């Protein structure tokens, strides 16, 4: 149950039941980034 | 080189003296071209420095491209790039105009492209160009860096020197030279006029 959560269960897998009351709007997060340096013009990439 | 002072900076001047040393002519890279085998496309870039425009610009320090906008590796095409030549020379006051028993004064001249191999060490020369102050004289942290950006370089001839003397011949001059020949005492007239 939701009230039976303690310090033991931290970085561990739990199974929970309940009711949903909120759902926010979808946000954008990056997965692949391409960048450039504003002074010398060096280019590289990033993967998340 | 002795009477050239800090009140003549940023003006066009004529300087007399003797060439004392010349450097090696080196290439300078302006535009570099590349190839990408994964897209079959060629890319280029431009480079510049402070000794090519008479007015001050905001620096652009671009970098040498090895990589494409996606990550493809580029081959460098040495035959398709453009290179322009460079040389530096030093000038000093002539020994027969300088004060005796006194150390001499010298000035640096920068030459590029076509004016790059016009003289040799030990020559009488006249140079015209802009007397430029460069960089920052330690105010970011002796004084300013001064040199002449050459535009004109004239060789001059003097007694007991390695530069020859030649004159331009007018057609009128040629006519007298050729007229004198027919008279059959050319040798005597030319011989008696020798000192
Ligand atoms: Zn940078």
């Amino acid at each position: 149950p939701l009230r039976d959560l303690d310090s033991e269960h931290v970085s561990k897998i739990v199974r929970l039941s309940g009711i949903i009351i909120s759902t926010s709007v979808l946000s954008s997060r990056a997965t692949y980034l391409s960048i450039m340096c504003r002074n010398c013009r060096h280019t590289t990439s990033i993967t998340i | 080189p002795r009477t050239l002072t800090a009140q003549h900076l940023n003006k066009l001047v004529s300087v007399e003296g003797i060439v004392t040393k010349t450097s090696l002519v080196r290439p300078k890279l302006i535009r570099s071209v590349h190839y990408a085998a994964k897209t079959g496309r060629f890319h280029y870039r431009d480079y510049t420095d402070a000794t090519t425009t008479l007015t001050t610009r905001i620096p652009t320090p671009a970098i040498y491209p090895t990589e494409d906008t996606e990550g493809n590796k580029l081959t460098t095409e040495y035959g398709y790039s453009t290179f322009i030549d460079h040389q530096r020379i030093t000038v000093q006051e002539m020994p027969e105009m300088a004060p005796a028993g006194q150390l001499p004064r010298s000035i640096d001249v920068i030459l590029d492209d076509d004016l790059v191999d016009k003289t040799k060490p030990g020559d009488r020369v006249n140079v015209v160009g802009v007397f430029k102050s460069l960089g920052a004289g330690g105010m970011n942290q002796i004084g300013f860096k001064t040199l002449i950006l050459g535009n004109t370089v004239y060789p001059l001839h003097a007694r007991s020197t390695g530069v020859a003397a030649r004159q331009m011949l007018t057609d009128f001059d040629i006519r007298n030279i050729n007229k004198l020949s027919k008279k059959k005492d050319i040798f005597d007239i030319l011989s008696q006029s020798l000192a």
